[PDB]
């Protein structure tokens, strides 16, 4: 069967956290057939837990794992900045192992924030050739969640849009980026075009 | 000391083979079961199969039966990963692991370093940068001056400002995937409405998939 | 398909109920050190049925296959596992050397070297007290008189054939007349009446003509049979009628 | 369906190349007798044949 | 526990006699290829005298 | 050619452990079983126990069943010889012998140079020495001038004189083992006693474990 694990999971230093996973297959031989790894971005995963009553050698006790029926949980007492790793866990009972979808880790969140709207419009170099594209820029948001819409005077146009949310950097908070492709034509047939972000309310 | 290295990352194309290989040194290459995992960019951990050093034993998995052929050299120790008909789906983290001292037989304690296979069958389009020219019509606020750089099938693309000078101000916002496979981000600085052209405001825009050197200012 | 069994001492039983027993998944595996059937053929497992059927797994050091047989005796045999004189199944075992062994040596297997008395068929002995050997009484402490019962096993893949460990499967179902669940992929037809016809309900076969008597069977009963062992009356497994199984002409 | 033997196969997907000798034991004229040598025909006497 | 046996046409033979039968000693050393008897047990000589 | 190349000597102090290892060459390391025999100061040959590099059939002594773990490794063609909670006791000559092409399977026709082990509870010191004057109050017969080292650990220990010189009348006398674990030698050289001081008369002693540079004249 294919395992179950929470796409991300936060917590502030100091405190503890637990990892669930839920699907861990059971064969004659027994029920503690769950195993943990560590992968940092960049490198290979490590051996953190396996059998889970048990834990390797140069492993600190922070880590610690328990299994209660068909969910197994990951207990990691002490959270420190080292700790920001996909942790994975796996079911190794009918000779096949599985691994979980994995969650990210990371610390504890932050106040929110306010969506950009910087606008530019059609440069000249584009425009003198037959292409043209509207570029609107989102940022110094926190939460993660905006949809960015369109309109020409104010008539609803979503014709060529793409739009996605990623993060800036550690300043903890997100960013935003829409293009909207057209004709030059299509650009000099109306007024300048509006972008609406729509993060909380009007903008 | 135990250790498993890999062979380096190897970038080809569809309907091409491969044969990547990971030797492992500093223990008995004949009882430890030597295998291969498979990691998208962005996915987790995919188990592809296993192999025995000493007698050919391949337990592949129901998912990669067919599609992937594992094997290994017991006379000097090396493990190797053969692929036939490679696809545009097959660009991903390959590692190989091995059973430890303790454990069950599947239980990979020790992992390798990695090989990433990068592929795609497309076009690795020149990008061409145009000036986002700043608001000359409302100078209310800040001034902000910028490029845009589009049509490029390589993500990997490096912007700087003044030969890598003006770090103040500048930030720089990940490319989004178009319909047509290129992809296209925006790079902009806040400067004071004022300081129109201090030096030059001179965009640098480097790729070296295609080897494309493209600076201008605006 | 498991990758680790139980001890010997410590073998666990699988209980199988309300299943088609198809037997040619277990034929495509690596050839078995020992397959040998007691009380029926491996090739016509397919074709009867089985009232309860019961899986056992345990892993020894090899070379005890033999003691793992009707009226054997050993180390395994007399303190570990025994099988009954009456004994109707079959018996499974193939090298697993590759599996449950290290160059290290696993120590995840006992076989209870020692016991105070030997233990009967079909029982589990899984305590772990200080074999008492002399007259003093020991105190759950290692000493000159009492040791550790339980010893651990030496695996290494260096050993040769015969040392290595070998998973053992033994099936011990019941090929009595009684109602069962699992019947194999045999399939059925319909049920004519007052004629000379074959029937195969649960495996028995023969030629007999259905009269539907009145005999009352009780939800435990399924067969009867008459004074010469002959079944001359059968419950139907799918419809709870009685028929009767008269000899033709 | 076509096999995959290869050296690398341990044992249980090798080549093994198998011989049926099928004999017919009844009595008839024989031409396939072992190399064993024959003697001469004694007549009206008691003695092994 | 013998580093070298003798030669097929010079078997030699070892008279046994005046001792203690446990063939128990025997299952623990090298696992043998063939352990078979014609006219007993194996499992059975722990329980008869010669 | 075949030969049999170890590894220096290690000096190591009780409860700690050690790992030595004696390479083959030459030959090949499949079919030669690898054992180790212990010669203690004074006394005989102990062996202890052989390995196959084929597969590990360790057949240790009775009274080396668990006191010793031996292994090799044949991708390297060399064998080890582990050690765990080492003793007083253990400080004895180990060598490694193998099978030859005539005999039996533990004939050990061939040996290995020798590892020197030593253990003991006494830490590494800086020699001291001190400069043996002279009879001057009877110079009745030949003069003899020397040097006194004295509380040093490591054995190995070279004392030359003027960088080299003065070959003749130099004679090295081995130290002993005092009650607190240190040794102590002395080496004098015999000169005319009208010859007092020739050009320095300067003693040069030498210690490597402790990178001890003393020179000093008498």
């Amino acid at each position: 069967s294919a395992l179950t694990q929470p796409p991300s999971a936060s917590g502030s230093p100091g405190q503890s956290v637990t990892i669930s996973c839920t699907g861990a297959s059971s064969d004659v031989g027994g029920y503690n057939y769950v195993s943990w790894y560590q992968q940092h971005p960049g490198k290979a995963p490590k051996l953190m837990i396996y059998e889970v009553n048990k834990r390797p050698s140069g492993v600190p006790d922070r880590f610690s794992g328990s299994k209660s029926g068909n969910t197994a949980s990951l207990t990691i007492s002490g959270l420190q900045a080292d700790d920001e790793a996909d942790y994975y866990c796996c079911s190794y009972a009918l000779s096949r192992v599985v691994f979980g979808g994995g969650t990210m880790l990371t610390v504890l969140g932050q106040p929110k924030a306010a969506p950009s709207v910087t606008l530019f419009p059609p440069s000249s170099e584009e425009l003198q050739a037959n292409k043209a594209t509207l570029v609107c820029l989102i940022s110094d948001f926190y939460p993660g969640a905006v949809t960015v819409a369109w309109k020409a005077d104010s008539s609803p146009v979503k014709a060529g849009v793409e739009t996605t949310t990623p993060s800036k950097q550690s300043n903890n908070k997100y960013a935003a980026s829409s293009y909207l492709s057209l004709t030059p034509e299509q650009w000099k047939s109306h007024r300048s075009y509006s972008c609406q972000v729509t993060h909380e309310g009007s903008t | 000391q135990m250790q498993l290295v890999q062979s380096g990352a190897e970038v080809k194309k569809p309907g091409e083979s491969l044969k990547i290989s990971c030797k492992g040194s500093g223990y008995t290459f004949s009882y430890y079961w030597i295998g291969w995992v498979r990691q998208m960019p962005g996915k987790g951990l995919e188990w592809m199969g296993i192999i025995y050093p000493g007698d050919s034993d391949t337990r592949y998995s129901p998912s990669f039966q067919g599609q992937v052929t594992i094997s290994a050299d017991k006379s000097i120790s090396t493990a190797y990963l053969h692929w036939s008909s490679l696809k545009a789906s097959d660009t991903a983290m390959y590692y190989c692991a091995r059973q430890g001292d303790l454990g069950d037989w599947i239980l990979l304690g020790y992992w390798g370093q990695g090989t990433l296979v990068t592929v795609s069958s497309a076009s690795t389009k020149g990008p061409s940068v145009f000036p986002l020219a700043p608001s000359s019509k409302s100078t209310s606020g800040t001034a902000a001056l910028g490029c845009l750089v589009k049509d490029y099938f390589p993500e990997p693309v490096t912007v700087s400002w003044n030969s890598g000078a003006l770090t103040s101000g500048v930030h720089t916002f990940p490319a989004v995937l178009q319909s047509s496979g290129l992809y296209s981000l925006s790079s902009v600085v806040t400067v004071p409405s004022s300081s129109l052209g201090t030096q030059t405001y001179i965009c640098n825009v480097n790729h070296k998939p295609s080897n494309t050197k493209v600076d201008k200012k605006v | 398909n498991a990758t680790t069994f139980a001890s010997v001492y410590a073998w666990n039983r699988k209980r199988i109920s309300n299943c088609v027993a198809d037997y040619s998944v277990i034929y495509n595996f690596a050839p078995f050190f020992a397959f040998k059937c007691y009380g029926v053929s491996p090739t016509k497992l397919n074709d009867l049925c089985f009232t309860n059927v019961y899986a056992d797994s345990f892993v020894i050091r090899g070379n005890e296959v033999s003691q793992i047989a009707p009226g054997q005796t050993g180390n395994i045999a007399d303190y570990n596992y025994k099988l009954p004189d009456d004994f109707t199944g079959c018996v499974i075992a193939w090298n697993s050397n590759k599996l449950d062994s290290k160059p290290s040596g696993n120590y995840n297997y006992l076989y209870r070297l020692l016991r105070k008395s030997k233990l009967k068929p079909f029982e589990r002995d899984i305590s772990t007290e200080i074999y008492q050997a002399g007259n003093k009484p020991c105190n759950g402490v290692a000493g000159p008189n009492c040791y550790s019962p339980l010893q651990s096993y030496g695996f290494r893949p260096t050993y040769g054939v015969g040392h290595q460990p070998y998973r053992v499967v033994v099936l011990s179902f019941e090929l009595l007349h009684a109602p069962a669940t699992v019947c194999g992929p045999k399939k059925s037809t319909n049920l004519v009446k007052n004629k000379c016809v074959n029937f195969n309900f649960n495996g028995l076969t023969g030629t007999g003509v259905l009269t539907e008597s009145n005999k009352k069977f009780l939800p435990f009963q399924q067969f009867g049979r008459d004074i010469a062992d002959t079944t001359d009356a059968v419950r139907d497994p799918q419809t709870l009628e009685i028929l009767d199984i008269t000899p033709c002409s």
